[PDB]
This record gives structure tokens, sequence and C-alpha cells, in this order.
RNA sequence: UUAUGUAUUUACUGACCU
RNA sequence: CGCUUCUCGGCCUUUUGGCUAAGAUCAAGUGUAGUAUCUGUUCAUCAGUUUAAUAUCUGA
């Protein structure tokens, strides 16, 4: 009814990147967009990973996307051209790290419209202009200049208006401090639509176009205009003035041509085919990426064809004129939508679909030993000059940067028997893609392992000095046992070390320089090299309490309380406090921590009591055991730690269920007790470091590590078991780590990914996972995989065996058939080199079953050559027994455009023994392509296409029960309730349909006014279904109160059903969402719709509780629409009112935007909301700790 | 009871009242009192007097925001080709407003038009699914 | 504007130059035509201000004095995304009303 | 009894207007 | 049974009272763009024009 949207892990596809000096240094960085979020990435060259360093969401579509480099500048500014009218120059703050919005101009309507410019943007390469541009009818260019403050200007937006005139790519011609011009590949077509012949429109070719701007006259004139004898998809700038030869290379099917006016011969170079790929019947071949790059020398372009085959293209000019192009197999990754080569020779590729990569580039140039050809050498035949493809020479892979794009179909389900529930994910398109199982824990990998016997309680880290890394000893205890095992390799049992005291010990730290101490029950150890000990630690008796110790200083307890310092002297031995307070008993944690600065006591007591209650005193000789602010905890804290871990001391206590995390400063005390839970054992929690600073990992049934990830609190779990203790590492075996077992063994763990969420787990795939089931008894998924121009194996090794038989046929005489033997045998993994693809209409498909644990095939079945499987279900039927039943939709010769079935079939498979494999039972025959299967009431229902059918099991073939033929355009969806049957039009909406017990009717009794495009739906009660569309958008159709299902079956009410449902909210989310689900992500929280989009996003949608946090959000969103407008000047209502007008939705992530302003900003709308920022951001991620991560 | 009435002043002036109110309950989820106005304001549409069919046009164009274009190109439907050009001309402007007051949310909201013997009027990029 | 029917806009191309409104007509919007919740500024075209036509009234032409903006009603309908509203010319109001 | 063309008042609209 | 008179009710001028010097005086709106409504007013067979269909022209 009342909902509210949050992002888990935000969209990771990427369709823009683009590269430059955003910072203002040396070093360059990479801005990629996401979409619908505008990214900017660090590739950090020593150590080669690529580290995010901000993430905005624009909320606008970013249809364009350039950066420029202002005439004699440092810095370069981000240009973004979206669905809002409106240009938009950004600059990189790096001080408060976000992006400046310069400058922002109207221009039109918004929204994706046809007319209005924004799709295509080019920039003088100078940095003097920038032009916007449309598909259709109209061009604009502004006049960027510098005023006194080295501040950007824009001038008015020049028109270079044209009716009539596709555009199907602008670019910036280089000249160097000339009239800047702008190419762009046109085309007018208005003859093309006068003349019914259709042959006028058959010889309509391209037009190179050049958009010269007077700025002695301030317009814009069409300068050349020359025609292109094939169609050319994109340019290319060639960089000149005094660099090169200025121009535009021409990017075309099969061809690349350098065409510059005046006074150039036309250069045409064919593109390099492979060898004998196997994928031509008829097809041509294009570039996808371009890739310019200058290395001070010379300049090269890292051009790509559509398979992966990185081209280097080199102009090499004898005059200044140009003489002819040239060009050779670089390398091949997987497809890109954009390249970003940087200076210090890094390679970023973006994937479109899958992962995203960064390659270190080790042999640029690569002009020694390849078979590279020309332009202008005298081949004729066609392309001629081939190349045989061939594994990494070039590039060595160096990050992969991970991505779910595309999340095609997902699954929340809990098959691994962890308390936590799963992601099941379908992603990647073609052999690149993947199953993919997402936890909420992180990375925890282990190194090494050892096997403590016993059952030891404990385990401490300490070094040599504070200055080295190797860290000399590691030492474990459990009652009597010391063993201070050396770190390095043969680690094992120790004897009497340089720093060995006794056997029963209790704590370890390095106190002085080399001076540390252990504690053990006759205490106190100082020892350095040479065992200097002073072991009092007896008032009368009592030698067993509480250990607490910091770096400089040390507090401990006996049987009492607040007792002994046992200091050191900063030139020699140990000391002590004989002013104690011996504090009636109560007590069972203490904590403290140390500042690096400190010629004194610099720290401060925290210490936890047996009573209800912890206690902070200040121990600065000046007010010593006097305490200082007071407390409240509800059982007891059994646990304590003080942390400092922003670039306001973080006092984390937890109690044995639950954990807290205050704010106390130093002089004063205002402690702000942040609160989140962890059977129930009782926490434990210990300081490590990370990544360069440190955390607390408080520990429980499952581990919990809490790090300040950009001042921003991540308390994510860990993904191992319970573990029972923790404590710092550090070697060279493994940088930095935690070795934290109480229990039977020994682990070096390594937190890797930190940043993150999810922990992603791959298992690959062949195809395009369409969907998959769960085999509910015996965990097991169910995959149909299913591609379009695609062969099944059975073709490849026939089209294979056909290749090797023209081989061995075309004039063989004179001999090579070592050629086809090698041919065949020489299998190139498609995941790196691409797949195949197999003209049109053909249709590759196969059936797996595996294994969610594990993820290995466990059972494979094949399908035809153009047979391909759409839909699958698993059920159990009502007239035969127990037996499950496997059912699969498939469809034969499908071709898709225009859409042009032959009909297609039901596989019907019984899924024997276990599960594991997959027996034939038989081969229905159906009219149109089965795509929906839905098990209910012990048979089955099947969407023929318009044609709903109920079926039941035959020994021949599958027996139809039913059959409608009033639900329209076509079936995609069929969800039940019990009762009820949901069917999704592929075009209308939800069309509700009952099924009765005593006829076997299916009567149509309701359906929704709007056209939807729906792709998935899910049930949310048994009145209202949730449902999501191809465009964007996320509907809720509930049922109005009456709508009695009892009806019987001419007029309908507006040529429809009658009971015409309504709909509770319209939501736009600007991906194509693909799965809704309606669960619960933590075990204590609640239930929350899950949408996982096409973009690799995955949001939830979380209802509220009263109307007062529904209001207070509402005006809490409704100051930010006001305060913080988006980034490309889309209006956020209207973003989100897209298609359909908004409803009854509060969109959270501008809401987590509250977060992300200055604190002017802050109190502006806080007290406006009668609030305090800290009160608001504590009630702003209250719902994101219930019901989500 | 306003739009209800026999004269028209009263006409226009509850014309300008629906107008000013769908613009200030945009983005609230009052898209049900909406529509229920709309079906007055709506017959209206054929009035020759110049205050009132500005008012009336005004008050459409200002629903298109608050209910949405989908809604309001249903209503436009099976109205642009009538044979009498004096409801033809009358919803083809109804159609010029609501076509560029937003053009690209109307991608979704387009009818199916099926194919005759010479052209192909099917989008098939639509239709085919994952 | 809206009361007189056959005074015809301006509609070129929006430039960087900032509307005005005469001291007679403070406070109207421009299409709309009413006076509360201004939102968006006036971008009039480089042509609608040369020269002479500077500072001038959008609609009046009389000597501007405060900024010309739209309503939130002409703003959340895209009213200012269209051309420059300058309104040209002056007809059958104001000049026989000077005859009389 | 719908209805026209006009001579022709009377009412009414647009925050119309020095 | 009829006729005249008397009394009660069903009821069709009732305005504040009369007199002065009718006691005495008074009572301004424009211009512009558009509509609605009264009053006045009038309303032989093809062919193509035109219109959603209807109703001018020409034809015998
Ligand atoms: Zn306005
Ligand atoms: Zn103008
Ligand atoms: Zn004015």
């Amino acid at each position: 009814m009342f909902l509210y949207n949050l992002t888990l892990q935000r969209a990771t596809g990427i369709s823009f990147a683009i590269h430059g000096n955003f910072s203002g240094t040396k070093q360059q960085e990479i801005v990629v967009s996401r979409g619908k979020i505008l990214e900017l990435l660090r590739p950090d060259p020593n150590t080669g990973k690529v580290h995010t360093l901000l993430t905005v969401e624009v909320f606008g579509v970013i249809r364009s996307l350039m950066a420029f480099r202002l005439t004699g500048g440092t810095k370069d500014y981000i240009v973004v051209g979206s669905d809002s009218g409106r240009i938009v120059i950004l600059e990189y703050q790096p001080s408060k790290n976000m992006f400046e919005k310069i400058h922002q101009e109207t221009f039109g309507k918004s929204g994706c419209r046809r007319i209005v410019p924004g799709q295509f943007l080019a920039v003088d390469p100078k940095g003097r202009a920038v032009m916007i541009s449309a598909i259709e009818k109209q061009k604009l260019v502004y006049i960027l200049n510098r005023d006194a403050a080295a501040r950007l200007t824009i001038s008015s937006p020049l028109e270079a208006h044209k009716a009539n005139t596709l555009v199907y790519h602008v670019v910036g011609v280089d000249v160097g401090f000339e009239n800047p011009m702008f190419a762009c590949l046109e085309m007018d077509y208005e003859e093309a639509d006068n003349d019914p012949t259709g042959e006028a429109a058959a010889n309509t070719q391209q037009t190179l176009t050049f958009y010269e701007l007077d700025l002695g006259l301030n317009h814009v004139v069409r300068k050349y205009s020359e025609p292109l004898e094939e169609h050319g998809n994109f340019l290319i700038t060639v960089p000149g003035g005094s660099d090169g030869p200025s121009g535009v290379l021409i990017c075309s099917e099969n061809y690349i041509t350098y065409k510059n006016f005046g006074d150039q011969p036309d250069i045409r170079c064919p593109i390099p085919r492979r060898r004998n790929d196997l994928d031509d019947p008829e097809r041509g071949m294009i570039f996808v990426c371009s890739a310019t790059h200058k290395t001070k020398s010379m300049f090269f372009f890292l051009a790509q064809t559509e398979q992966g085959d990185i081209f280097k293209i080199t102009l090499e000019t004898d005059e200044d004129m140009v003489t002819e192009i040239r060009l050779k197999y670089f390398d091949t990754v997987p497809v890109a939508a954009a390249m970003c080569v940087l200076k210090t020779g890094f390679l970023f590729v973006a994937s479109e679909f899958g992962n995203h990569y960064l390659y270190q580039i080790a042999h640029l140039g690569d002009d020694d030993e390849e078979p590279e050809f020309s332009s202008a050498m005298p081949l004729e035949e066609g392309d001629t000059f081939f190349f045989q493809p061939r594994p990494l020479k070039n590039l060595v892979l160096v990050d992969e940067l991970d991505s779910l794009s595309p999340i095609l179909f997902c699954q929340i389900a809990d098959l691994a028997n962890e308390d936590t529930p799963q992601l099941y994910v379908a992603c990647g398109r073609g052999p690149r893609s993947s199953l993919r199982v997402l936890r909420h824990g992180l990375e925890v990998s282990e190194m090494a392992v050892s096997e403590l016997p016993g059952n030891p309680n404990a385990v401490w880290t300490v070094r040599r000095h504070i200055e080295d890394e190797f860290d000399a000893y590691i030492i474990v205890s459990f009652v009597n046992a010391t063993l201070v095992l050396s770190i390095g390799e043969t680690v094992e049992e120790v004897t009497d070390s340089g720093f060995l005291g006794t056997t029963p010990t209790l704590s370890c730290s390095l106190l002085g320089d080399d001076a540390l101490v252990q504690v053990y029950p006759d205490g106190i150890r100082h020892i350095r090299a040479d065992k200097r000990v002073n072991e009092w630690k007896t008032p009368g008796k009592k030698t067993i309490v509480k250990c607490a110790v910091n770096q400089r200083q040390v507090v401990i307890a006996l049987t009492g309380g607040e007792l002994v310092y046992f200091e050191m002297d900063p030139s020699g031995q140990l000391n002590e406090y004989t002013e104690r307070k011996e504090m009636s008993a109560d007590v069972v944690c203490m904590s403290l921590a140390n500042v690096p600065p400190g010629e004194q006591r610099s720290r401060f007591l925290a210490v936890g009591l047996v009573d209800n209650t912890v206690r902070i005193i200040s121990l600065d000789p000046s007010d010593c055991l006097q305490p200082l602010s007071m407390q409240a905890l509800p059982a007891q804290p059994e646990s304590l730690c003080i942390v400092e871990m922003g670039g306001f001391l973080y006092l984390n206590i937890g109690l044995q269920n639950g954990v807290l995390l205050r704010t106390v400063l130093d002089p004063v005390t205002g402690d702000l007790s942040d609160t989140r839970t962890r059977g129930s054992r009782p926490v434990k929690l210990f300081r490590v470091r990370m990544q360069g600073q440190e955390a607390v990992l408080a520990m429980s049934s499952r581990s919990w590590l809490s790090y300040s990830y950009q001042s921003r609190f991540h308390l994510t779990p860990l993904s191992y078991e319970t573990l029972e203790f923790a404590s710092g590492f550090a070697s060279e075996q493994c940088p930095e780590g935690i070795v934290a077992i109480s229990t039977n063994t020994l682990r070096i763990l390594a937190l890797e990914k930190l940043g993150a969420v999810f922990n992603q787990v791959a298992f690959p795939l062949q195809y395009t996972p369409r969907k998959f089931v769960i085999h509910p008894e015996s965990n097991n998924l169910i995959i149909i995989e299913t591609d379009h121009n695609a062969y099944t194996e059975a073709t490849k090794a026939q089209r294979k065996q056909q290749m090797a038989e023209e081989m061995v046929e075309a004039a063989g005489e004179d001999l090579a058939a070592e050629m086809a033997a090698a041919f065949l045998n020489e299998n190139l993994p498609e995941s790196i080199f691409g797949a195949p693809k197999a003209g049109n209409g053909q249709w590759a498909s196969v059936i797996r079953v595996m294994n969610p644990i594990q993820g290995n095939t466990l059972d494979l079945v094949q399908l035809e050559q153009n047979e391909a499987a759409f839909s699958v279900a698993v059920c159990r039927f009502s007239n035969t027994g127990e037996d499950w039943y496997v059912l699969v939709g498939v469809a034969k010769d499908l071709i898709l455009n225009p859409r042009s079935v032959a009909g297609g079939f039901v596989y019907t498979y019984k899924l024997v023994n276990n599960g594991e494999k997959l027996e034939f039972l038989h081969k229905t025959p159906v009219e149109e392509v089965p795509a929906a299967i839905a098990p209910f009431q012990g048979r089955v229902l099947i969407g023929v296409g318009k044609l709903l059918r109920v079926y039941d099991l035959g020994k021949k073939k599958l027996l139809r029960k039913c059959e409608n033929k009033h639900i329209a355009n076509y079936i995609s969806g069929i969800q039940t309730i019990g009762h009820r049957v949901i069917v999704s039009d592929v075009q209308e909406s939800f069309i509700w349909v009952r099924y009765k017990r005593n006829e076997n009717q299916l009567i149509i009794f309701a359906d929704d006014t709007y056209p939807r495009w729906v792709t998935t739906a899910s049930l949310l009660d048994y009145d209202t279904v949730a449902g999501a569309d191809k465009f964007g958008n996320i509907c809720v159709v509930r049922l109005p109160p009456n709508t009695n299902d009892e009806v019987d079956e001419d007029r309908g009410l507006l040529n429809g059903a009658s009971q015409k449902a309504e709909v509770i909210m319209n939501y736009h989310v600007g991906e194509t969402v693909l799965s809704l689900q309606k669960t619960t992500l933590i075990p204590g929280g609640s239930e929350s719709l899950v949408y996982t989009t096409l973009s690799g996003g995955i949001g939830i949608l979380v209802p509220f509780t009263s109307h007062e946090d529904h209001d207070f959000f509402q005006h809490v969103e409704m100051h930010l629409r006001s305060e913080h407008p988006p980034l490309c000047g889309r209006d956020h209502l209207s973003f989100r009112s897209y298609y359909f007008p908004v409803k009854n939705v509060i969109d959270g992530d501008l809401c987590e935007q509250f977060n992300s302003m200055e604190p002017n900003k802050q109190k502006n709308v806080s007290e406006e909301l009668d609030r305090t920022p800290p009160e608001v951001s504590k009630k702003l991620e209250d719902i994101r700790t219930r019901y989500a991560f | 009871d306003a739009l209800m009435d026999r004269d028209l002043v009263h006409r226009q002036t509850a014309s300008a009242v629906v107008q000013h109110m769908s613009l200030g309950v945009y983005g609230f989820g009052c898209e049900d009192s909406l529509n229920h106005l709309l079906n007055y304001v709506w017959p209206n549409v054929f009035e020759t007097s110049p205050h009132v069919i500005q008012a009336v046009m005004g008050a459409l164009e200002g629903l298109r925001v608050a209910i949405g274009p989908c809604r309001m190109l249903q209503y436009c439907l099976q109205g642009l080709f009538h044979p009498a050009r004096k409801v033809r001309d009358v919803y083809w402007k109804i159609y010029n407003s609501i076509y560029i007051g937003s053009q690209d949310a109307l991608i979704a909201h387009y009818p199916r038009i099926y194919n005759d013997d010479k052209n192909t009027y099917i989008r098939y990029e639509l239709d085919y699914i994952l | 504007a809206k009361h007189h029917p056959d005074l015809i806009f301006c509609r070129k191309q929006a430039g960087v130059a900032i509307g005005r409104l005469c001291e007679k007509c403070d406070g109207k919007c421009v299409i709309c035509d009413s006076y509360v919740r201004p939102c968006t500024l006036v971008r009039i075209c480089d042509e609608c201000n040369y020269g002479s036509y500077q500072g001038r009234c959008v609609i009046c032409g009389g000597p501007g004095v405060s900024d010309a903006y739209y309503c939130k009603e002409c703003t959340i309908q895209e009213k200012d995304r269209d051309g420059c509203p300058k309104i040209v010319n002056l007809g059958s109001s104001k000049t026989d009303l000077f005859y009389e």
C-alpha cells in the first residue's frame, strides 16, 4: 500500500566509460556510467586493482557522456547529456569528494525524445565548443570559454538544424586552433518516404557532413558533405594540428575508411575476418569500440570488432597527406561497450554483459612477428587478409571487476542450510554466462591451516618492534599451554623463546620498543631481550582476572575491580600506582584504546560490570580513578571495545545478545548509542586492522565486521562459520589478516573484497539461462539455456568436420591435410574468443541440472538445432503418485523478427532418482510456443500463446483437459494462488482467471485497464499482484473488495472483462525488472519485495508500518527534491513518473542522499523537519537495518 | 455538479478548477478523483466558444501529467480517425498536445496495430521475450 | 498572454540572457500569467535581447525591473522548455487605446 | 416541433486595459 | 313544497392611518477580445459541388 524503494547492490553494468585527469593531477581516472548511476574509478597503478572513489545517482538515463579539456587546462570536465533537456558540465572536486555541477543549460523538453538533442555528443578536441545532437532534425553547438577567474563559461546555443535528417554518430574533428569542425554520418529520407516504389529508399546512402563553427561570425555552417559507398556506423577522431593528419576514420561493415576532405583520396581497408571461423553464412563485421591512444611519439587506435578481436590501427603517412592505413590483430578480450586505454599503459575494457576487466599492456606497438597487412596493397577477392586468433600475448589480466548484469532470473532461497537466505542468480549473455550465488558476508579466504588440539581459548598477535611486519611470534592459550608459535614457515610448537615466560599464559602485547608484557597467573612479564620479569600481582591472594592492555599504558584487574595500572618507565622498567579503588567486584570486561601522540597517559578507561552497568573513567593523573560519565545496559556486556575509524571514539560495547556503537568524545562524552543485534551466544569484540585503518570484529552465532568505509559503518557479516575468537595478523605469507580461532584448528584468513555487500561465486554456463526452478526435495537447480544465433555443439562438430572436408577437397594435390586435422583438434575457448553465431533463426538450447552447492553439471540434456527452450517447471502430478516431473516448453523455427513460429513442443521428463539425472518420458506437440508452464492442483497449466490449456499426463503425450481462447495477444506468465490464475499478457496486463472444480472451465473475471508490457510478476496477497514491465516500471494491481469470483459462462465493459482491477502503485526504476520475489532477507527482519533488474542492480520495496513513518519520509524526500536536485537536471518526481505517474512509493535512494550533503543543508532540512541530522540519519538507516542489509 | 450543469460558464470555470487541482495533487496518489472528473470534462471537447475550449484544453493538458499519458491516450483513441472532420481535428489537436507534452511516455502506451498486405505495423522488438 | 489571444510568442532558441519584467507586471508568470509559485527563470533569445532591447520587459516592452519567472504549473508541464517567451507583436490593445 | 439567415437588445466570459 | 326577514359559518380591496410646499429633494461611464440568449425574421426531379450523413449551384 505505502512502499519505500531501497537499492541494496546498485547497478554494475557499464554503458559509457571515459578517462582523463578529472582529479586535476598527473594521474588519470575513469568515469563510467552505469546508466542511472555515474561513478568515478581510480586505476591504482602499483597494485593494479580498481577502486571506486564516488558513485552518485543522477536519476536520469545518461544518454551520452564525454570528457573535455579546456584550452591550456589541467583538469578535465565531465559533460553529461541525458533524458532531461539539459546539457550539464561536471567537475570532480576531490576535496569535498563530490561532482560539482558547473553549468546546466536547458534546450528542449525532457524524456528520451526523438527531436531534442542528447543522444549524440561531440566535443572539439582543443576544448572550445561542444555539440549535442539528436537522432533527428536538430543539433546544438555551445561555445565554451574561460573568464578571468579561471572559470568556465558557456555561450548561447548555436543552431545547426536540418530537417528530415537522421544522425548515426557525431564526432569532434581536430583542427589545431582553427574553426572547430564536427563530423557526422547523416541521411536524408524525405525522398525515401515520398516514393512508394520502394527502390528510392534502397539507394539513399549516408553522407559524411562537416559543420564548421565561424567563431568570427557566430553560427554553424555545413562546410562539406560527401556521400558514402557503404553505411558507416561510427567515427573515430584522428589527432591533428601538429600531432597528426587531422581527419576522421569511418568504421563500417567489413571496412575502415580514412576520408579527410580537401585532398586525401579515400583510403579503404577491408576488415580482417578470422581464418575459417564458423559464423558466416552471409554476415558482415563491424567495430564496436575505438580507444584512441597518443603515446607522444605516434598515435594508434585499439579498435575492436564485434567478436572481441582488438586491432592496432596505425596511420602511416609519408606526406602531410595520408598515404595508407594499416592494422593487425592486437589481442582478444570479451566484447566491450567502451575502452579507455590509459597513459601509464593500462587498458580498461567494460564488457556490457558480465565482468569488466583491467589489463596491463605488456607489448605495445607489437611490430615484430605478426602478419600485418595494410590498405593499399593490391589484394582482391573480398577480404583475403585473415588472421589466426590466439591467446594473450600483448595484454596480461590484472583486475576482474565484478558485475551481475544481466540478472535474467533470480531466487531467494536457503538451499545451503545457512541461517540467512541466499540469492541464486542467472547472469551473463552467451558463453560467458554464469549462475551466481550471493550471500551477505565478506570474502573470508583461508591461506594457511593448522590443527591446534585440545580446545584453545584465545590467541594474540605481537611483533618484535612497532616498526616491522613479520610479527615475530603468535601466542595461543586455553588454561595451561602458552604455545607461542613462530609465525612463518614450519609453524609448530615452540620451546622457551626469546620472549617466552611461563606456560599458563593469559595475555601478551608489545609495550616498549621491544619490551613485551605477557600476563599469566603470576602475571607481570616485561621481556625485551633478557626476560626482565617482575611478577608481583599479589595483594595477598588474587592473581587471575581481566587483562586490558594498550601500547603505552596498562590497566589490569584482580577479583575486585578498579585497580592497578602497572605502567613502565620511558627510559627503564615497570612501576605502578598504589592508588586503588578496589570496587566491589562486578567485572565481566574491560577495554581501552591508545592514541598515536601522547607523552602522557593518553587513553580512556572503559570497564564492564557484572551488574547491568558499564563505566568510563578517565585516568589522567589529575582526575585519576574518578568516574566520568554513567551508563545503561539491559543484561550483561561480556565485551567492550574502543576504536577510531575515520580519516567520536566509537564506543562498542556488545551485550550477550546485541551490540551498540556510542560516539564518546574525549573531554565531553555525548554517547549517542547506535543499536543493532548480533542462539544468541555472548558476543566478543576484537580490534583488527584492514586496508589501512582498524575496525571491530564482533563475534557471535555468526561473525560481524564493523568497518568505516568512507564514514558509513558497514556492519557486514562474514561468510565463514562461528569462530569464537579473533585477533589481527600480519606476515609476508599474507600481508594483513585475522587469526581467529578458539575451536580445534587454526586459520590464517584474508578479507579481500572489502568495499562491497555481496559475495559473488560463479558457476559457468554454456548459453543464456532463461529461468530455472528448484527441486524442493534434495535441493537442485534445473536450468534451461537458450540462445538465438547459436549452434548446438552437434552442429559445431558437424560444421568443423565439413570445414575439414572442403579444406582437404579444395585442390589438395600439390596438399596440406595437416590444416584440417589441426583445425579439428584445436578447440578455442568460446568464453574467451566469442561463440560462433549461427546466421539467423538458429537456436541452441540445453537443460542442466546443477548442484547449488558445488556448482557442477549434475545432468546435461541437449536439444535439437532450432528447438529452443523457453519455460520450465518441476511438478508432481495428482493422477500418478509421488514421482517428480519436469516440463520444458520448446519452440521450433521461431524466427524472431518478423515473428513466425513453426509450432512448439512440450518435453516431459521424469527426474529420477534423487533428481540427479533426467529420463525422457514423452514429447507432445503444440501449435504455438509454450512460454509458460505452471503446476496447479496436481496438473499443469500451459500458456500456448493466446491459449491457456490445462493438461494432464498420458503415457503417449500430454492430454488437455480445458482450454481458453479469450485471453489476448500472447501469454508470458502464469502464476496461481490456488483456485485463481494470473495470466500475464505480453502486452496488455494481468488477467484473473477462475478454475472450477465441478466444471473444468477457465473463466476470465477481471483484468486491468492499463497496457503494461509485463515481463514478470509475483503474488503478494490473495488479491494483489505485483508486476514489472519491459520499460522499467513496477505496478501493483489490487483487486477491488467485491470482485466476486462466481461467474459462469458477451459484452465486456471496455472491450475486456467486467470487474476492472485497479492499481495501487506505479514506480519507475530505469531498468527492466526481471525478477520480483516476496521474501525476508534477514531472520529477525521482515518481508520486503525484492526486485533484481536487468542492469545488475538489486533493490527492495518495503512497506511502511505506521503513518508517522510514511509522513516523515515523505516530507524528507519532499525536502530533498528541493534542496538536493539530481545531477542531470532530470526532475526526480518526473523521473519516477516517467511512463505512469508515481503512486504511494517513496524513493529512498533520494532519501539516503541526506547523508551526502554538506551539514549546512543537513541542518536546514533537519530543523525544517524539527529533528537533528544524526537523529535523521538514525531514523533513515533504521529502515535498511530492519528490512534488509 | 458544476460540469454536469447546463450553462457553459460553469463548465469553463469548473474546467479551470480541474486543471489547477490536477497540477496540485500530482504525485500524491489521487488519480482516481481526477479520472472521475475526466469523464465529465471530456464531453466538453466539442464546445466552440473560445474561452471554454481553451479552458477544457488547458484542463486536459494539465490532466496529462496527473493521471498519465496512458489514460489520456486511451481517451484520444477511436476518435482520431472518426468520419466527421469536426470531431477528427479536435481529437488530433488533443493528441498533438499529448504528443508534444510527453512523446516518450507514449511508447509503452500505443495500441497494437496488426499488419496489412504490404506494410509491417507490428513493433516486433517489444513483443519477443527472454 | 492568455488574455489577449492574438499575441504571438517569439519561440526561438533560449540563450543565456535572463528575462526581465516591467514594474507594472512584476510577479506575473509569462505563460500561465499568474502571481504565485515562481520556480524557473526566463531565458530569452539573442535576437530578442540585442542592444536597445536589453533589460526590457518580456510582456509590455517597458523598462524591466525584476527577473521573470515561470510558475510551478508552467514548470512541471515543461512549458519552459519550448522557445523564448518574448511576446513579439503589439496587437489590438494598447494601440487603439493610444489612439483613444 | 428541433433549425436557418439576420435586424436586435439583454446577460456573461478573459485577475483584458491608462 | 314555496316566499320574505333575522342570526351563526364556508369568504373574493383592507398598506403603517391624518395634514402641509405632489412635504422636500436625488438618480453620470469608458475602451478591447470573445460567447450565450430573447425579440424581429423567413424558409420542383435530376446530375455533379459539398457534408459524418444532411442542406447552394446547375439541369427539364
Ligand atoms: Zn504560469
Ligand atoms: Zn526571442
Ligand atoms: Zn509588463
